[PDB]
């Protein structure tokens, strides 16, 4: 019993600045330099001198409709129906990668609509059977752990743990019990709003820390059935940092080593998902490198699928840091894993 | 203005600092009273790298001493070179560890931590500019153990990016010293493999052999082991407080032997050594010199190097030699024993030469490796481990403090996963 | 008026140029305080020329350059050394912490705190002189200084001056001696940098001026000293025709329209031919036959190729000492008719002389003899093509586990950055390739 892992592109529109000197300056021939990805297709894909294969794309006018339809409905009918399923972002700075999984009140992302349709389908099912909810939020920054939901903890309590039956659980992380949307909307605009941010600079929703939401699904029986159908399952959102080079920010501060850490974070992440494409390296995948990878043990192969959403641009500037992107994803979308069914209670 | 901060945790520790500093005074040309009495100007240029300049030409050592029991801290005072260290870091307490790592780390530990980190931090502000903090202590005690990986951790949160070393003396394979050895082991190496950036591990069996064999001492005391210890612990900073014709500091020799962040285990050693009566029959030359230090004999820890690969390898000469003759010696070193290296790393070897070799000798030589075969001596844990593990022999000391089960585990997943990182590049291509 | 700028960068670039200023010193006759008495034999004497050295009114020789290096460990050396009244106090030292091989260090993190020291010394030496020809950097791939500072300076050099030369001198990396592990990434990623911004780069080994003092001058255990002193006698030969008079003077900017064809092949080997000790300078005649078949011979290459692996483009001929024009010639004649010496089908003339009358000095407690007539050869040919492969593959090999790359993406780098370090670094090879093959027509 095995399943496979998924992989998907998106590519933002050009910004106000950048399409003023397209339209001025390049417009003419056809800094507002011309078009280097080109898609070809819905499937494959083009760029300046090569071409590649990824699942699913979306051009710049792409609507969240789409993307929704094209990424998450294996994920979300596994994860109703027992299994597990998560999703996680990946690029470079500006490729809109917390604009695709989060998004705003006025263009929401992924989480407001796969839990908006997980809270549909349990008003559909209530008929059927009962399910509950649980959720948590965390972010990762300077190699710490720290909690969106209670910020009163310290860094300190916070900790991966694992048992001989190596299993990632967190210590003393909130979890969290809602009843209604409104509820989880508060919760999730709580945690954005908590969540550290460069407003330094002019793009000020820059996001310098790895967030992960988890979301917990239980079932259990309506009228009178004796330990019967409870059937956990897991879901998680994962929204990684960018891996700006350090040509792009002359001043240099603390500014400086967090761009250190999200970079060894992100090579931990590259090196994990090579060494499990990889046939002979399956000796041993360096998880312990980071707190990322650690806390993707089970998400990246060990019971789980997932969807990788890699973020470019069409900025002829973006180019080398787009191609390593495009590396990752093809040796992301080479490693398979499997897929079980739940514990039962007697 | 490089400089470098010394704390001293537990017994073993105390006295391996104790000789440190007697061996770098005569070094640098200072009294126990703390004056000068040197002959050549370049033991003055770079004082500030270890001393605090004071106020008649005197200059007071830039260490920090800490253990909870009062005894060695009085032995060190009742010295001879106890009157150099200034008074007001001998921060101690009453109550003892008793060789229990959670009164070290959770109970007793934390209540003294704090007057530590604010010496630490006094000490630190007073620098130009800091390198890095080195501390010495030993993985089988209590004290050690707990409170020198507590501080370990401390220190990493509030300076992230300055080099942490430590000289650790492992535990033994055969004689032991204390009961609880491998719970107080991996319970350290548990956060030394997270925090530190350079872990000089050290065996007590292996400076036994060399002193039995090479050294052909009769009675070996401590003192022995600690003046060995001592010559390798003034051997990594040999370049960056002496000129040289290519230096190397704490950070260039981190980059070179670190190819992953997990693998920085390091095993030392030092040459020229050689009994008293048998020194008229050799020639100290380079190639006697590296003949020595990549002998197994020659090695600091217990784990032989035949037994794996080299992943990097260092060497910091000190006299005046030619750098053809080092060339062409490590380069022969590594087309020889070809088998005992690594493929996918070309050129193994790190060589820094300094020009000031030690006050009675004309050429010295310290080793460093990151051999595979390290992982032997964590896998002996892994077992001593958890046959106690298994019927819970001794963990009610232990969780009687406050710990629990899952920290044992995490710790032993932690220490077999670092085994598995090793083997894998131990036959890899 | 014909005054050029000098700058030394690292460890090797240092200790080069202190072997350089002392060649300089006792060749122009001013002692290491500066001072000039050999205006006591000749009245109003210009031996300390202007090139080099800024004359004060009150006697002194201040030389015109900027010792830079990271750690304080060289430059106090000097300092405190036997020169240290000859240059400028401004020798400067960030004096915090070395770059410990690390490009990142050396161009993003801690070379951006040092910069601006260098940028206004170079301002202020250049308003000083009235026209400058070029500047010389001394630097070496593998340290993380010489790779990342000479990048950045050189990259500020080409936006503030752009049209003046910029030649190079670096250590290359032996192919299997070495003294680093991180050594082929600092030079992949020099050479991607430094490719847009230099216009002639000469190249040195150490395994080559091993091998030639050892069979040369036999001296079995040699030092760093001895090498410095020869890249000395190779600096001072290029640089005698500004300083000094001769039948054909060989100027700064006429190296490069004799020496590149096109702008990405700048690559060029340098040999020095009579390096003979006291001892064999006897029994030897040293003509300049002799010397000019020496400088051709794969042995005495002072970096380690075969020329007989590829096909000379441009070859340029600096003679120092009692040499005539007809000797040249027919030297020139007798090595073009040798078969083994191959050069391009494009370029029938090939060869580019210079002479000029001062011979070669010496210098006390060195090595080298006295010799009446000298040689420098400075040819451009494709068997560096073949030292550029061999460190690519050190580079892919450790690429491709990704190891010690955590280093210089915590220091403020992104892994993309490698990877065009290579694919520039194979295009100029297959350069290399695209200039071989014979025209066709
Ligand atoms: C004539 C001669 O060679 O004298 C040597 C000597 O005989 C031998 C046997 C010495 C001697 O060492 C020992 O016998 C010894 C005993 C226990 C543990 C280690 C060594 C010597 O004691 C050791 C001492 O070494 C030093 O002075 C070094 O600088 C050393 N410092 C100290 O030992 C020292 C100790 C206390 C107070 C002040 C200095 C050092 C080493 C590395 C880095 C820095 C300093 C010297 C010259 C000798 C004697 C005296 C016999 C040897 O020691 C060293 C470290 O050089 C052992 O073999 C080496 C080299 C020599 O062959
Ligand atoms: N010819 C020559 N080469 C040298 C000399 N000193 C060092 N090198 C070369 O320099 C290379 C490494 O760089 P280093 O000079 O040691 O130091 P660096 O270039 O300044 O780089 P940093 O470590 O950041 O200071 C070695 O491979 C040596 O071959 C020298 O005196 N003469
Ligand atoms: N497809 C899109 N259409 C329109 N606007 C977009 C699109 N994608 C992103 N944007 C906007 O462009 C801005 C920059 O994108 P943003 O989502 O901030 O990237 P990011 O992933 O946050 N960068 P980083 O912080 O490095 O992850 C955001 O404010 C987005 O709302
Ligand atoms: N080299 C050396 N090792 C020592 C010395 N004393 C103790 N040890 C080692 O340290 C271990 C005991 O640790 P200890 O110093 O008692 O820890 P503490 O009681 O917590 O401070 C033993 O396994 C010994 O091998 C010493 O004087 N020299
Ligand atoms: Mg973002
Ligand atoms: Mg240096």
């Amino acid at each position: 019993k095995q399943s496979s892992i998924s992989v998907a592109v998106r590519v933002r529109p050009f910004t106000e600045a950048e399409s003023n000197r397209l339209v001025k300056i390049d417009n003419d021939d056809v800094g507002g330099l011309r078009k280097i990805i080109n898609v070809v297709d819905d499937r494959m894909l083009i760029i300046a001198s090569k071409r590649f294969v990824f699942d699913r794309l979306f051009d710049e006018d792409c609507t969240q409709d789409q993307v929704y339809r094209n990424t998450t409905q294996p994920l979300l009918d596994s994860v109703l129906d027992g299994y597990n399923a998560t999703v996680f972002a990946y690029g470079a700075t500006g490729c809109g990668k917390t604009h695709t999984i989060s998004g705003t009140p006025e263009d929401p992302g992924v989480i407001f609509l796969t839990m908006k349709e997980l809270y549909n389908r349990i008003e559909e099912l209530k008929d059927t059977k009962i399910i509950d909810i649980s959720l948590s939020y965390l972010e990762i920054y300077n190699e710490t752990i720290r909690d969106l939901l209670n910020p009163m903890t310290q860094c300190k309590n916070l900790v991966i743990r694992e048992d001989a039956n190596n299993k990632i659980s967190v210590s003393n992380l909130s979890r969290h019990r809602p009843n209604s949307v409104e509820e989880v909307m508060q919760l999730i605009l709580e945690g954005n709003k908590n969540r550290t941010c460069s407003p330094t600079e002019a793009n000020a929703t820059s996001s310098r820390s790895h967030a992960v939401l988890q979301i917990n699904v239980i079932q259990k029986d309506r009228t009178g059935d004796i330990t019967e159908e409870h059937t956990f399952a897991t879901l998680s959102i994962i929204d990684l940092a960018g891996s700006e080079r350090a040509a792009a920010t002359k001043n240099r501060g603390a500014r400086l080593n967090e761009g250190a850490n999200i970079n060894k974070s992100l090579l931990a992440l590259g090196n994990c998902i090579n060494a499990l494409c990889d046939p002979r390296r399956r000796n041993h995948v360096p998880y312990r490198d980071s707190k990322l990878t650690r806390l993707l043990k089970f998400s990246l192969g060990g019971n789980c699928k997932t969807v990788m959403i890699v973020c470019v641009s069409p900025s002829s500037q973006h180019y080398d840091e787009t191609l390593n992107t495009l590396k990752y994803a093809d040796r992301a979308k080479e490693i398979k894993t499997k897929l079980i069914r739940n514990l039962e209670h007697h | 203005m490089r400089e470098i901060v010394h704390i001293q945790a537990g017994q073993c520790g105390n006295q391996i600092g104790a000789k440190f500093w007697e061996v770098i005074s005569d070094e640098h040309g200072i009294d126990p009273t703390g004056s000068y009495h040197g002959d050549s100007d370049l033991q003055l240029e770079r004082i500030n790298v270890y001393y605090n300049e004071a106020t008649g030409n005197k200059y007071v050592p830039r260490a920090i001493l800490v253990d909870l029991e009062p005894g060695t801290m009085d032995s060190v005072r009742s010295g001879p070179f106890g009157q150099i260290f200034r008074p007001d870091n001998f921060v101690f307490g009453q109550s003892g560890a008793g060789n229990n790592w959670a009164k070290g780390h959770y109970t007793e530990g934390a209540e003294l931590v704090d007057s530590v980190l604010d010496v630490v931090r006094k000490e630190s502000e007073s620098c130009d500019c800091l390198q890095g903090f080195q501390l010495t202590h030993s993985l089988g005690g209590g004290t050690g153990s707990g409170m020198g990986t507590l501080l370990i951790s401390k220190i990493r949160e509030e300076y992230p990016d300055r080099i942490m070393n430590t000289f650790s003396v492992m535990p033994s394979p055969k004689v032991s010293d204390t009961v609880v050895e491998p719970y107080n082991a991996t319970l350290s190496v548990h956060q030394l493999v997270e925090n530190t950036d350079e872990t000089y591990c050290i065996d007590n069996e292996a400076l036994y052999d060399i002193c039995f064999r090479t050294l052909k001492l009769t009675t070996p005391t401590y003192g022995d082991l600690n003046h060995l210890v001592s010559a390798t612990m003034s051997g990594v900073t040999t370049c960056l407080r002496f000129p040289g014709q290519l230096n190397a500091d704490l950070r260039k020799l981190a980059v070179n032997m670190v190819p992953f962040p997990r693998l920085h285990f390091f095993m030392p050693g030092f040459a020229p050594l050689t009994s008293r009566g048998s020194q008229q029959y050799r020639a100290l030359t380079v190639p006697e010199l590296t003949q020595q230090m990549f002998d197994s004999k020659n090695m600091m820890a217990a784990c032989d190097p035949r037994h794996g690969r080299y992943l990097t390898v260092a060497a910091i000469f000190r006299g005046r030699m030619s750098m053809k003759e080092v060339d062409e010696q490590m380069l022969n070193v590594q087309n020889k024993n070809s088998s005992y290296f690594v493929e996918w790393i070309p050129n193994n070897v790190k060589t820094a030469v300094c020009d000031i070799p030690p006050r009675g000798l004309k050429m010295s030589a310290t080793f460093i490796g990151n051999s595979t075969a390290i992982q032997e001596l964590f896998k002996r844990i892994s077992e001593q481990f958890t046959a106690m593990f298994r019927r819970k022999a001794f963990l009610h000391w232990y969780t009687g403090e406050g710990m629990d089960e899952m920290e044992f585990t995490e710790a032993e997943s932690n220490m077999n996963d670092l085994v598995s990182e090793y083997q894998q590049y131990q036959d890899a291509t | 008026m014909r005054e050029c700028i000098s700058i030394h960068v690292g460890q090797a670039g240092v200790q080069i140029g202190n072997a350089c200023w002392e060649l300089y010193c006792l060749e122009h006759g001013i002692q290491p305080d500066g001072q000039m008495p050999s205006d006591k034999t000749i009245g109003g004497g210009d031996d300390s020329f202007n090139t080099f050295f800024s004359e004060t009114g009150a006697g002194k020789h201040v030389p015109r350059a900027v010792f830079v290096d990271l750690e304080p460990t060289v430059i106090d050396e000097v300092r405190t050394g036997t020169y240290r009244q000859l240059f400028h106090p401004e020798q400067l030292i960030t004096g915090k912490e070395d770059a410990a091989n690390n490009y990142a260090r050396g161009h993003y993190t801690i070379g951006k705190e040092i910069i601006d020291l260098v940028l206004d010394r170079i301002r202020k030496l250049a308003d000083q002189c009235t026209g400058l020809q070029g500047f010389l950097v001394f630097h070496s791939f593998g340290g993380g200084t010489g790779s990342g500072f000479t990048s950045l300076l050189m990259e500020r050099l080409s936006v503030d001056y752009g049209k003046k030369s910029k030649l190079e001198f670096s250590i290359y990396p032996a192919p299997q001696v070495s003294t680093a592990v991180v050594e082929p990434y600092n030079s992949i990623l020099t050479t991607h940098t430094t490719l847009e911004h230099s216009d002639c780069a000469f190249m040195v080994d150490n395994e080559a001026i091993y091998d030639i003092c050892r069979r040369n001058l036999d001296i079995e255990r040699p030092t760093y000293t001895n090498l410095n002193r020869l890249i000395s006698q190779i600096v001072s030969s290029i640089t005698a025709s500004l300083r000094f008079d001769g039948a054909l003077n060989v100027d700064l900017t006429e190296f490069q329209t004799n020496l590149v064809p096109y702008p990405r092949i700048h690559f060029p080997l340098a040999t020095y031919a009579p390096v003979i000790s006291a001892e064999k300078a006897y029994h030897e005649q040293l003509s300049v036959a002799e010397i000019t078949n020496a400088c051709f011979e794969p042995a005495n290459q002072m970096v380690k190729c075969d020329p007989r692996h590829g096909k000379y483009m441009a070859c340029c001929l600096l003679y120092r000492g009692d040499v005539v024009p007809k000797d040249v010639n027919a030297a020139i004649a007798t090595i073009k008719t040798k078969r083994s010496i191959q050069f391009v089908d494009w370029c029938p003339t090939g060869f580019k002389v210079g002479i000029n009358y001062q011979p070669p000095t010496v210098v006390p407690g060195g090595d080298l003899a006295k010799v009446q007539r000298a040689v420098c050869m400075l040819s451009n040919t494709t068997a560096i093509a073949e030292a550029w492969a061999r460190l690519d593959h050190k580079f892919d090999l450790m690429y491709a586990k990704r190891a010690f790359v955590h280093w210089y993406v915590g220091e403020g780098m992104e892994e993309g950055e490698f990877s065009e370090a290579r694919e520039d670094m194979a295009a100029l090879e297959k350069d290399y390739e695209e200039v071989g093959v014979d025209s066709v027509e």
